[PDB]
């Protein structure tokens, strides 16, 4: 029964509603809603649309993909909480929690993939109209591969159901080495997302500067850089906002054991799972025909 | 326009031997070939095949293990390598083109022929016409028949016939039973609906003395027909 | 002076022409076409897809055994298809990528294309040694080699952009006769069954019939806005069937001297590209830069399908002699069978 | 002077296409309309042919 | 048997196969002059009846000049199959003032077609020691109008020839224009065509990624 390491992990059952639970669930359902929809609505577009059969848009179909599933992996959860978890068991609450890790982490891996496309056909000199299909559909799998397996690993063994004495106390059934491993594989990744868009943004602002002389045509000059230097504040920002709060209380998790990470565990990963509601704004908003083939879906 | 064969000689039993064929005045590359054999005094039997870029190798059921048989495209030259060499392997090699798309003639060009003396199911293609005496100048049918139907779903019937005057290399008359192979007189035609077939001249000639033999491409064991001697 | 004399014959001669079309136009074919019963629905489907072509195919004919069939693209490259089983029996790398049009002999030994190099090239298909080689390069034009259709293995009929037609002597090399009497850029051509006229039209808005026989030019037709970009034979033989880029399509009558019928719509505002017509003459089918090809009654000017599927301007179109299967190829490198 | 005989050749042509034999479009309508009637038979594609006849579905 | 047949179409397909990437590489330039523009000397620095398409490398980047004669003076919707380009080439003489003007005409005619949108213009102001020479004692005053500058300034009048062929064009916004003084140096003719055609390619990635 998880009532045996609750109790030990300092954590507590509820047995009735509370205006913390109700508001919780309230708020946090309507974000389901529109994560499941606006996802959806980035999957039909770029079917419809012949225009969009590009190696691009499909990472950022498979972005939909992976996103539309942490709306489901949030329903699941939702239920299942509160006046809820005094009722489920340890296989059940095993499989609560994968679902949330598979989920978060095919999409974090998602936007590292896609910032390799960019460095990709932006440093070759081919245009991304004239390019194969082939290195997308390898990296896809790939992505969706290794999040599998990240949710699989706490169930066969990486967890503190057999070592009961160190084990995290927000998660009373992971090990306190898995949540240190998880943060480690999403702080790397933004790491080496800002180098690769910090790389783009120096190498076409030094080709901009030499094509001055000779190209006075309508391209390049102060639009080409302003309109380049807000997409990467964007993309980069958004992911500053909705994940660093949530690694922090990781970390305190495992170091500080007299903090009371217990209280804010229930809106950090809230505000994790908005993120997945702001990616389809972010990366399908540029596009005027995505936003013409918008309105042509709804009516 | 040109397939010259050598390498064959007098050999020992249980001895090895290789067979060396030269082509040149076509596209060797876009032709599959073929090794086919023939007894000091009885009619010819088929022996391997290799196909265009070296994709698909067929091989007789009394030749399958100790013969190998393999080409060099920029070399322009075909190869067939025997290891253990019976007493029934004396005969004479032939080498024969053949291309296949919609609308080819294989089997067109035959080669010369290398002697070869050792000193020590499928379908069953019948002729029961071992020797005929004709006249010059009169009109002769040549019957024959097969185990199986040699009618395809495709409607394509599988039959062709060869000619082999004295001391010369066979060449190809009639393809697919109905078609007439280019450099042939039109006296030559071809009849049978899936099972019998008859070759029919209208007039004869001199030339038209010598073997005529027929083959089925219907299975890849290829068999031929016993002959036909126009004694005339 | 006479120039003005001249000017003023020319302007009464088409008065009486004219006015002998005019009191000869008592009717109209649709007046006539009021009581037979409509087509339907036509529904075709996609049979077979060719792929293997790297780029726009410009060109595309059918044999006369109805089964094989050849393809031009702006690649550079010549390849012949076994429609019923989708198997490349040829393929023939050509000197210039810059080929408008492809030819197929009635025979089908030779093949013939040519473009912007201004020449016609013929291939030999039946070789002894195993290949396929250029024959004869038939040079004798001044503007680019925008049309070809064989007459007989030794004879074939070339339009080209610098407003002629011409017919050739395979055997000899040099141009026989010389069409002249256009004043745009002729684009299409089109043979009678019985091999003893044609017709063609240029950048003009008119359509002339020839004699090849006599080198002379019989009739002509006017009545399109912009250029005529396809024009394709009844089967009878004693009419044709017009296509421009003013988005409509005309049927004129080699006796009459006047258009029948006219095949337009509202919602269509592209040229059409290609024009081709039924075993029996009651189906018209155009090709559009709209991606679609439509079909239309040729007996009644109503639009009765939509062969729709490709994903780019219809370039090509064409109907087996047997009226069993209809090709079109498109600029997004693809050729489909439809039945 | 330098266009003379060129259009002095056009009107010739003219007068060739005006003096040509011509009938009524009523006669010439009908004659396109009797080929389409009696070929409808023959026409695979307007009236369709059964799936064992056809040579691109019988496989 | 029609499964020989088969795999002759599978060998097919394997030598098409081998060209396919040498097509999805491929950079074609349509090079467009005159008789006195110096299309032959040009040519005759590049170590390569109708079209002569020049076909080369440079840099492991496969190219090809399509340098119709001519025959680029046709009119019509059908000879525009050069829809596929991604830049052209434009060869111009500055020392011959009296035929700038022609040569002024036929540049609006053809940058101005609804064909050759979504394509980038180079152009090369052929002869540049020569229009040293024909300064500083002909003036380009008595041949041309509305010239505010110096006719004794090499810069000032060139500076005013490119912007008389940057005005006449009514599609500016949608793709560059990039322009070059250059002569018979025969060395670095191939190297600045090749930055102009890599800057193309690269701002249609932008746009194309949705980074810009
Ligand atoms: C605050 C967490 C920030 C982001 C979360 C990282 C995603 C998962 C990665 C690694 C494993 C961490 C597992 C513990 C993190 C918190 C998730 C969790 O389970 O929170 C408790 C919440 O269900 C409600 O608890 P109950 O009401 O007892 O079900």
């Amino acid at each position: 029964s998880i009532a045996f390491f609750y109790n030990r992990s300092g954590k507590h059952l509820a047995t009735e509603w509370n205006t913390v639970s109700k508001l919780v669930m309230g708020l946090g359902i309507t974000v389901c809603i529109f994560i499941m929809l606006a996802n959806l609505l980035v999957m039909v577009a770029i079917y419809v649309n012949r225009r969009f059969h590009f190696p691009i848009y499909y990472l950022m179909a498979n972005l939909a993909a992976a996103d539309f599933f942490a709306g489901l992996a949030y329903f699941y959860l939702m239920f299942n909480t509160g006046p809820n978890t005094r009722r489920l068991t340890v296989s059940t609450w095993l499989l609560r929690q994968g679902l949330i890790d598979t989920s978060l982490t095919a999409s974090v891996a998602n936007l590292l993939a896609i910032a390799i496309e960019r460095h990709i056909t932006v440093f070759r000199m081919q245009l991304h109209t004239r390019m194969s299909n082939r290195r997308v559909v390898v990296v896809i799998v790939v992505i969706w591969t290794m999040a599998i397996v990240m949710g699989a690993i706490p169930s066969v063994g990486w967890n503190c159901i057999c070592d009961i004495e160190n084990c995290s106390n927000m998660a009373p059934l992971y090990s306190d080495s898995y949540l240190v491993f998880w943060a480690i594989f999403n702080l790397v990744t933004f790491v080496v997302m800002v180098v690769l868009y910090a790389h783009i943004f120096g190498y076409v602002r030094q080709r901009t500067m030499r094509m001055s002389r000779h190209s006075s045509g309508p391209r390049r000059n102060r639009d080409t850089m302003m309109s380049l230097l807000k997409t990467v504040v964007i993309v980069l920002g958004a992911f500053i906002i909705c994940w660093t709060p949530g690694l922090v209380l990781l970390l305190l998790d495992v170091c500080c054991p007299q903090c009371d990470v217990l209280a804010y565990e229930k809106f950090f990963l809230l505000l994790a799972e908005f993120n997945s509601a702001m990616n389809p704004i972010i990366y399908s908003y540029r596009d005027k025909e995505m936003s013409a083939t918008f309105r042509q879906i709804l009516c | 326009v040109q397939l010259v064969e050598s390498g064959g000689g007098l050999v020992q039993p249980g001895g090895s031997r290789k067979l060396s064929c030269s082509a040149s005045g076509f596209a060797f590359s876009s032709f599959g070939m073929h090794w086919v054999r023939q007894a000091p005094e009885k009619g010819l039997e088929w022996v391997a095949y290799i196909s265009s870029g070296s994709g698909t190798i067929y091989y007789a059921d009394t030749v399958k293990g100790r013969f190998t048989i393999s080409r060099d495209d920029p070399k322009n030259t075909l190869f067939l390598q025997m290891t253990s060499l019976r007493s029934e392997d004396t005969a004479m090699y032939y080498c024969v083109r053949s291309i296949y798309y919609y609308g080819s003639s294989p089997f067109d060009f035959w080669g010369q022929g290398t002697t070869l003396t050792v000193s020590s199911s499928d379908i069953v293609m019948t002729q029961a016409t071992s020797s005929v005496p004709v006249t010059p100048g009169e009109s002769v049918s040549i019957s024959c028949r097969s185990s199986k139907s040699l009618l395809h779903s495709n409607g394509n019937t599988y039959l062709y016939w060869f000619l082999q005057r004295p001391g010369q290399s066979p060449q190809l008359l009639i393809y697919r039973m109905s078609n007439l192979a280019s450099g042939v007189p039109d006296r030559f035609s071809g009849s049978g609906s899936g099972t019998a077939f008859t070759l029919t001249i209208s007039r004869l000639e001199a030339e038209d003395v010598g073997v005529y033999y027929c083959m089925q491409h219907l299975e890849y064991p290829l068999t031929f027909g016993a002959g036909t001697k126009l004694e005339l | 002076s006479e120039l003005d004399q001249l000017r003023q014959e020319a302007e009464q001669l088409k008065n009486q022409i004219r006015d002998a079309r005019k009191a000869c136009a008592d009717a109209t074919l649709s007046q006539i076409t009021n009581n037979i019963d409509p087509v339907g629905r036509i529904q075709m489907r996609t049979r077979r897809t060719l792929r293997g072509h790297l780029a726009k195919i410009y060109a595309m004919h059918w044999g006369t055994d109805s089964r094989l069939l050849v393809s031009a693209s702006q690649d550079g490259k010549l390849i012949i298809w076994d429609s019923y089983t989708t198997n490349k029996v040829h393929a023939i790398p050509l000197r210039s990528s810059w080929v408008m049009t492809c030819a197929y002999a009635p025979s089908g030994n030779y093949v013939a294309c040519g473009g912007l190099d201004n020449i016609c090239s013929i291939y030999n298909l039946k070789t002894r040694e195993g290949n396929v080689r250029v024959s004869r390069e038939l040079a004798g034009h001044t503007g680019y080699l925008s049309c070809c259709r064989f007459l007989d293995d030794n004879q074939i009929v070339t339009s080209s952009g610098d407003t002629t037609c011409a017919l050739w002597d395979i055997e000899t090399g040099q141009q026989t006769t010389t069409f002249t009497g256009h004043t745009g850029d002729v684009m299409s051509l089109s043979l009678a069954p019985d091999t003893r006229l044609f017709v063609s039209g240029a950048c003009d808005a008119s359509a002339k019939l020839w004699d090849v026989r006599e080198g002379m030019c019989r009739q002509t037709f006017t009545g399109h806005e912009s250029d005529i970009n396809a024009i394709c034979f009844f089967p009878n033989g004693n009419a044709f069937a017009t296509g421009s880029d003013d988005a409509t399509c005309r049927l004129f009558d080699l006796r009459a001297d006047q258009e029948l019928m006219t095949y337009s719509h509202d919602n269509i505002i592209c040229g059409i590209t290609s024009v081709s017509f039924s075993k029996s003459g009651r189906l018209l089918l155009a090709g559009y830069d709209d991606f679609n090809c439509n079909v239309w009654d040729a007996l009644k000017a109503d639009r009765a399908g939509v062969l729709a599927g490709h994903d780019n301007r219809v370039s090509c179109l064409g109907v087996t002699d047997d009226g069993m299967a209809v090709a079109t190829g498109s600029w997004d490198s693809f050729l489909k069978i439809w039945n | 002077t330098a266009s003379i005989a060129q259009a002095r050749k056009l009107v010739e042509q003219l007068k060739m296409e005006a003096n040509i034999d011509r009938i009524k479009v009523s006669k010439a309508a009908a004659d396109l309309m009797a080929y389409c009637e009696a070929h409808a038979k023959e026409d695979p594609l307007l009236t369709p042919v059964p799936a064992s006849e056809n040579p691109f579905r019988e496989k | 048997e029609d499964k020989a047949a088969a795999e002759r179409s599978k060998e097919i397909d394997k030598c098409l196969s081998r060209e396919k990437t040498y097509v999805k590489r491929l950079v074609k330039i349509l090079l467009l002059g005159a008789d006195n523009s110096g299309k032959s000397t040009f040519l005759k620095q590049m170590r390569i009846k109708g079209i002569h398409e020049y076909d080369f490398e440079i840099k492991n980047v496969p190219f090809k000049m399509v340098d119709v004669g001519g025959q680029r003076s046709e009119r019509k919707r059908w000879f525009e199959c050069f829809d596929s380009v991604t830049s052209i080439l434009f060869l111009v003489d500055s020392s011959d003032f009296n035929r700038l003007t022609e040569s002024l005409n036929d540049f609006e005619t053809i940058v101005n077609n609804r064909v050759f949108s979504n394509v980038s213009i180079i152009l090369f102001l052929n002869k540049t020691d020569l229009l040293e020479e024909k300064v500083q004692i002909v003036s380009i005053k008595d041949y041309f109008l509305e010239f505010e500058g110096d006719p004794h300034c090499l810069r000032d009048v060139q500076k005013f020839l490119v912007e008389c062929f940057r005005n006449k064009r009514r599609d500016q916004q949608q793709k560059p224009l990039y322009h070059h003084f250059t002569t018979a140096i025969n060395t670095e003719n191939a190297r600045l065509i090749f930055r102009d055609v890599k800057d193309t390619i690269l701002h249609d990635n932008l746009k194309q990624l949705m980074l810009q």
